[PDB]
């Protein structure tokens, strides 16, 4: 596709710019570059067509341009809600009639916010199935970087967990993370203490949350 | 009432076939090139095919040319991606979209439908089991409590989770599904709420995995 940076970040009120690098047969030689904004889980929205044109209704905070073989989207006065993926596209004089760029994720910078952390035991319901899931929630932290590891009876766990992170929140610009520990009921029942230890910028040292299996 | 409503997505076996539909309303469908764009899970938009307003010129991407065919109906206002010979790598959300260029093209798609998931896999539908993540006294956050539901072992995507039938939305995090080495997806949906509310408000997640006719409401509660 058309070359875009993987990611662009700035603070609210900044102006940031996303480039889109093509060739003389597309972005460089013709004035049919478009830009789309796509929020997590929604359809893209047309922000700019014909290099510089904004469809009626699109905020004048978004402007398009190009120089040589590179088009740029400039978003002025960055908002929290401006977090999204952005795609350019171009007509090409080649067999290719139309192509998209590789897309850029816009991250809004904000103050450091330590995760609030929670641990959940497997449900009584679930154990009857011969498997236990223990979940650790890291809520509303910033920056994105986190580490979470599992300790059962104090022994660091390897290879029995998966993590999922949310997209940057549109209002508070934070992230949340789940860490899920999967054990056989059998293995689960033959240990007592279950702990999630979180490491994050906004926290002096690790925060641990645990419970004891069979504790109230 | 300007809109494009898609249908026909689903879980389809490899080498298999599928026909997608895209029903147009609120505009003169014949007057506009319409287009199919797809996005594989986590990936970018890939232009797949396009067709002239009249159908007389339909146009297609490389990666798809062999086995896909775009087509259209201006009385039924409907675009089709009869999609045949499907492979796993055509697994994506498929969108249709309008170029609003009336006498000329924008090279820009303005009106978009909502998307349809196409999953090309030889695995079969499997509904989730739903377990509470109960508010728990081993992390009692002064003023804020967390609880949730674990939605484990389903296929294909997607699953939807809401809380108290849509009443509770602020403070909800429904995490992106992750594929287990079991080949099944799993996710949790959580919510933070005042500790004080655990004694005054009941919390029930409503999970719906339409592909498997699995509907489930689970209460997430203390002790
Ligand atoms: C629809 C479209 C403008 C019209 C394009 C289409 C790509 C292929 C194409 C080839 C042609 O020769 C005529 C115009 C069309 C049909 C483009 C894809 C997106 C863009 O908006």
């Amino acid at each position: 596709a058309l070359t875009q940076p993987a990611s662009v970040s700035g603070s609210p009120g900044q102006s940031i710019t996303i480039s889109c690098t093509g060739t003389s047969s597309d972005v460089g030689g013709y004035n049919y570059v478009s830009w789309y904004q796509q929020h997590p889980g929604k359809a893209p929205k047309l922000m700019i067509y014909g290099v510089t044109n904004r469809p009626s209704g699109v905020s004048n905070r978004f402007s398009g341009s190009k120089s040589g073989n590179t088009a740029s989207l400039t978003i002025s006065g960055l908002q929290a809600g401006d977090e999204a993926d952005y795609y350019c596209s171009s007509y090409t004089s080649t067999r290719t009639p139309y192509v998209f760029g590789t897309g850029t994720k816009v991250e809004i910078k904000r103050t450091v916010a330590a995760p609030s952390v929670f641990i959940f035991p497997p449900s009584d319901e679930q154990l009857k199935s011969g498997t236990a899931s223990v979940v650790c929630l890291l809520n509303n932290f910033y920056p994105r970087e986190a580490k979470v590891q599992w300790k059962v009876d104090n022994a660091l766990q390897s290879g029995n967990s998966q993590e999922s992170v949310t997209e940057q929140d549109s209002k508070d610009s934070t992230y949340s993370l789940s860490s899920t520990l999967t054990l056989s009921k059998a293995d689960y029942e033959k240990h007592k203490v279950y702990a999630c230890e979180v490491t994050h910028q906004g926290l002096s040292s690790p925060v641990t949350k645990s419970f004891n299996r069979g504790e109230c | 009432q300007v809109q494009l409503v898609e249908s026909g997505g689903g879980l389809v076996q490899p080498g298999g076939s599928l026909r997608l539909s895209c029903a147009a309303s609120g505009f003169t469908f014949s007057s506009y090139a319409m287009s199919w764009v797809r996005q594989a899970p986590g990936k970018g938009l890939e232009w797949v095919s396009a067709i002239s307003g009249s159908g007389g010129s339909t146009y297609y991407a490389d990666s798809v040319k062999g086995r896909f065919t775009i087509s259209r109906d201006n009385s039924k206002n409907t675009l089709y991606l009869q999609m045949n010979s499907l492979r796993a790598e055509d697994t994506a959300v498929y969108y249709c979209a309008r170029d609003p260029g009336l006498w000329d093209y924008y090279y820009g798609m303005d009106v978009w439908g909502q998307g349809t998931l196409v999953t090309v896999s030889s695995a079969s539908t499997k509904g989730p089991s739903v377990f509470p993540l109960a508010p728990s006294s081993k992390s009692t956050s002064g003023g804020t409590a967390a609880l949730g539901c674990l939605v484990k072992d389903y296929f294909p995507e997607p699953v939807t989770v809401s809380w108290n039938s849509g009443a509770l939305t602020s403070s909800v995090h429904t995490f992106p599904a992750v594929l287990q080495s079991s080949g099944l997806y799993s996710l949790s949906s959580v919510v933070t709420v005042p500790s004080s509310s655990l004694g005054t408000q009941t919390y029930i997640c409503n999970v719906n995995h339409k592909p498997s006719n699995t509907k489930v409401d689970k209460k997430a509660e203390p002790k």
